[PDB]
Order: structure tokens, then C-alpha cells, then sequence
């Protein structure tokens, strides 16, 4: 389970 | 000094052609601003509408577009021309439009106060629906996936079945909290592959049905739906959610943080979570009909969340 | 104009018939499938242990049709990665072209031999007749409809025969102006409307309109509707085709790597796009429906696009794409 940010 | 905010376009509203070679994006200032995925710039730019536009439907040959405006402003857009086809004038605003996916003579049109019409546009008859108890504050409604049917929610969390010409009542049901309490329905979404679709509710339940259950089970039936869908950690309530293209995921945009919760439709898992860079509010949530792109608008600003298969190669010199 | 990252050691390329999709025959012996809507690789078929140098699409973009240089000729699935079936030739083969309204029908064009036709499903075939018997190196296309083949040979004679019954309809020597005669190094025919043209030794690149030559019959002198050359440098084609629309024409020139492009209906250059000067360009394809061209040179896929007045002269809401890199997995 990822996680991508910006 | 200032100057070119003043004319730069706010995106609000985004939905994809049936391919997804084309975004059509509605603004603030009116425009309709049409966006291609294959040369990933603008291809056309409408000037619309007076106010700003806040829903949009595209036609299944994908020559026409169906939009609303705040001014309670339906129009049909030619697109290859950017002209006017059609025009219609409502009392209350509108939250939604939507073509009939088989036939674009129809168009359902959910304005706010009021009951859902149907509009047939090469002679422009309107047909109320039918609404129960009256409510008819915020009736969202929605075709189903081959259009022969018409799915409508209200705020007490009651659901009918319409047939699509008949306009006859075929099912219904009552969805209801953990506590039977109802919980108002604010969107209806379907699955472009299969026949399952998807409610978001007061409560921040997305809840997944199959609508072969819940024709089955007739007027007044209590379908228990096949998912429930919910952020366990901070509650937070959904903006907007829809299927991906062949109906295995959901996306489910968080109208507290600019966050993108995804889970397989099947097992009810949460795979992945896309932050927006933080303190934006997010408007809107597309999934592209056939690939793993998802359109975002947030602050006015369109966002395309992309996977590409790459390879593991790179230089070395 | 920007190139792709992904794809390494490419050959040739073509479009499926929406442009969603570009299918890049390698080096390697792979067809890699890239694709324009998520900007990365949409398919990789491992197709031959040789180089790749043909391909070509069928009209309902499931299946492509290979060239090796071990003389093989294959027929992919592209969603499976499967070979559904596999042909070899005595001698290489220079060409494979589905019919466009059949796909159970193949053109296969070999460097010696004469060109040939075959049906998948029944494993038959037709050799196609030949005009100076010498010919030997002769290159075929469909038409737009598939309803002919016309055919090219070193010696400058265009027999159109008709697909069916493989029967020449029309004829025609192509002129040096002189008399001498000219090689055809290619037949490329438009996507909508009846033109086509021809890729000579003389470097001068002639448009004809296909109704034009059925009329003229057989052995006739039918005038070109347009000659496009390089008045400046006398400079050789490495490859030609239509617009999608079929009113402009791209020409690559390897010898100075660089792209003209006409106007078909008057004949004037309108641009000439120019790549690094270390390459050779070995392919050039013209998106099927927008201002898009594919260029490859020295294994590198360049793509060059032309968005129109807007994207900021315009005051337009702002973009911006997230990408996520994800390797690929079939």
C-alpha cells in the first residue's frame, strides 16, 4: 500500500 | 503588477471523451477548454457560457458535448466547430448532465430543487420523473451503464429503478446506516464494464452494488450492497468517485485534504493513496475509460496522474 | 523535438490506425508497443532473434505482421504477445502490408523474388505478375480500398493489377524526362482520398492521383499531379508518406538528417525539421489523425508535434502531470 506525493 | 491573473481560466469540471484522447474542462470564466492526450496540449477552446460551468457530459460519437453553467444554462456544444446547438433555460440550478450512452437524442438534466428531467433534443420534450415522498431537495440520478434504465437517489437515502421509455417504476430500496438511520445520496456512478455501481452517501460509506441484484429484488427490497468503502483512520467524506474503465477500482477524492484514496473493487482494499500538494481544494475526479490515468482538479489547476511502463535501463558514461 | 526514453535501438515504427498506439520494430529483434496516452510501454513482444525491419498494423489493431532479416514473416497478437502464425521466405523480404479492408490477406514484398500474397487462415498464396521478367527488385503497396496492387521495379514501370484476380489494369513507365529510366524505391498511398506517391532513384518524389492512371490505362502516359525535390542539395529520400488528411507529404532525408515537408495540392515546402547531425535517419511515420510525425535515427524514436495558436497565447487553466514510472509487466 503506497504513498505518492506533490 | 497584476494582469494575467485576471484572464487566466480556473479549471472546475473535467470529463473524458469515450476513448480518453480528450479531456473537456470547464471554467470559471464560461470557456470549455478541450485537452489531447496525444499531443498533450489544448486542441479547442469554447466560449460557452456567460458564468461558470459546472457540469459536462460528452455525446457517445464524441461530436457533442452537454454542458451546464450557474446561470441554470443547459447547451449541446458541436465541438469540431465550437458552436451552439441547443439552449435550455432552468429554474434552479443544475448539479449534473448526463447524455443517455446509447442514444444522445436524450439528455438527463439534475437540477437542484427540483425533480430529474429527460430531454429529448431533436424537439426538445422534457418528461418529469417520478420522486417519492418528496424530498425532491437534491435528487441526483443517473443512467445505468446500456441506459435502459435510470437510477435516482434522494436525500432520505431512497433509490429507484426507472425504465428509460416507460418511465416505470422497477425497483427500489432504502439505504441505511449501521444505526437505521438514513443517510442522504449525493452521487450515482456506474461501472463502464459489468453492471455494478456505486453511491456515495452523508455517512462517507461509498457503497458498491450489482444492479442485477437490485432488479431482482424489486420495489421496495433491501439489496445488501456488495462493498463498502470508507477511510477508517480520519473519516473523511468523498468530493466525488467513479470506476476505473473496466470496473475493478474505485477512485474516491477526499474533500478535506487533496488526497486520492483507490481500492480494488473486489476485495475492498485500500491499494493507494495520491496526496496533492497540500491545502488545495480538490474539485473534481475522472478515471480515464481505458488506461490508469486519472484527471484531478484542484484549485483550478488539471492534474493527469499517470503510470507508464517503463523498462529497467538507463545511462551510464 | 523530444524523443523517447524508453525505447532503445529502434528500426522502424507505425501507427495503429487511431494513433493511440506506436509499434516499434528494433534491433533486438523486439516490437515494442508504446503508447501515447500514458507516455510509456503499452507491449513488448519478443518477435524474431533478428532485427526487425517491418511491420504493419491490421485494420481492427489486434494483430501486427513482421519482417525479420532470417527471411521470417509472423503475424502477433498484441494483447497476448502470441504468434499466430509464422512464413519463410527464400530471400529477405523488404515489405509486409496487410490488405487494408481484409486482414486475412498479407502482401509480402522479397528482395529477389517477385511479390507475393497470402491468405492466414487458408495457408495459399499468390505470386503477382512481373513485368521485364528481370525485374527482381520490385516493391508493391495496396491501395487505399485494397481493391489493387500497384506494383514498382528497378526499371521504372508501374503495373496496377487488381487484387482479386491479379490482372493488369493499368500500366505505365515513370519518366526521367529524358527517356532514360528511373528505379522505384517505394509506393505509398494517402489514408483518405486517391493520390499516392513514388519514391525514385532520381530523388524526385512524384504524386499521382490513383483514378488518374486507371484511366490512362494500360501502358499510359499519365502526368504527375505534383514533383517534389530538393532544387538546393539534389538530395535523396530515405522515406516518404501522406498526412493522415493526405494534403501534406513528409520526406526524410538521410543524408542530412533532416525532414521536408510539402503542400500536396500546390507543391511548396512549407518546413524542414532538423535533427542532431551525428544520425542517420532509417524512419520517418506521420500520425493517422493529428500534426504529429515519428522519426527514427540511430535507434532513437523522436516524436515532433504541433499543438495549435493556444496554450498560452490564450489564457488557458493550467496543466500538470504526474507520472508515475511502473515497470512493465505483461
Amino acid at each position: 500500500e503506497p504513498k505518492q506525493t506533490g | 503588477a497584476d494582469g494575467t491573473l485576471d484572464c487566466i481560466s480556473m479549471a472546475l469540471t473535467c470529463t473524458f471523451n469515450r476513448w480518453g484522447t480528450l479531456l473537456a474542462v470547464g471554467c470559471n470564466d464560461g470557456r470549455i477548454v478541450i485537452w489531447d492526450f496525444l499531443t498533450r496540449g489544448i486542441a479547442k477552446i469554447i466560449s460557452a457560457h456567460i458564468h461558470p460551468v459546472c457540469s459536462l457530459c460528452w455525446s457517445r460519437d464524441g461530436h457533442k458535448l452537454v454542458s451546464a453553467s450557474t446561470d441554470n444554462i443547459v447547451s449541446q456544444w458541436d465541438v469540431l466547430s465550437g458552436d451552439c446547438d441547443q439552449r435550455f433555460r432552468f429554474p434552479s440550478p443544475i448539479l449534473k448532465v448526463q447524455y443517455h450512452p446509447r442514444d444522445q437524442n436524450k439528455v438527463l438534466v439534475c437540477p437542484m430543487k427540483s425533480a430529474p428531467v429527460m430531454l429529448t433534443l431533436s424537439d426538445s420534450k422534457h418528461v418529469v420523473l417520478p420522486v417519492d415522498d418528496d424530498s425532491d431537495l437534491n435528487v441526483v440520478a443517473s443512467f445505468d451503464r446500456r441506459g435502459e434504465y435510470i437510477y435516482t437517489g434522494n436525500a432520505k437515502g431512497k433509490i429507484l429503478v426507472l425504465k428509460t421509455d416507460s418511465q416505470d417504476l422497477v425497483a427500489s430500496f432504502r439505504v441505511t446506516t449501521g444505526t437505521s438511520n438514513t443517510t442522504a445520496i449525493k452521487s450515482i456512478e456506474f461501472a463502464r464494464k459489468g453492471s455494478c455501481f456505486l453511491i456515495n452517501t452523508a455517512d462517507r460509506i461509498i457503497r458498491v452494488y450489482d444492479g442485477r441484484e437490485i432488479l431482482t429484488c424489486g420495489r421496495d427490497g433491501e439489496p445488501e450492497p456488495m462493498q463498502k468503502l470508507q477511510d477508517l483512520v480520519n473519516r473523511t467524506p468523498w468530493k466525488k468517485c467513479c470506476f476505473s474503465g473496466d470496473g475493478e477500482y474505485i477512485v474516491a477524492g477526499s474533500a478535506r485534504q487533496h488526497a486520492l484514496y483507490i481500492w480494488e473493487k473486489s476485495i475492498g482494499n485500500l491499494v493507494k493513496i495520491l496526496h496533492g500538494t497540500r491545502g488545495e481544494l480538490l474539485l473534481d475526479v475522472a478515471w480515464h475509460p481505458v488506461r490508469p490515468i486519472i484527471a484531478s482538479i484542484s484549485s483550478g489547476v488539471v492534474s493527469i496522474w499517470a503510470q507508464n511502463q517503463v523498462e529497467n535501463w538507463s545511462a551510464f558514461a
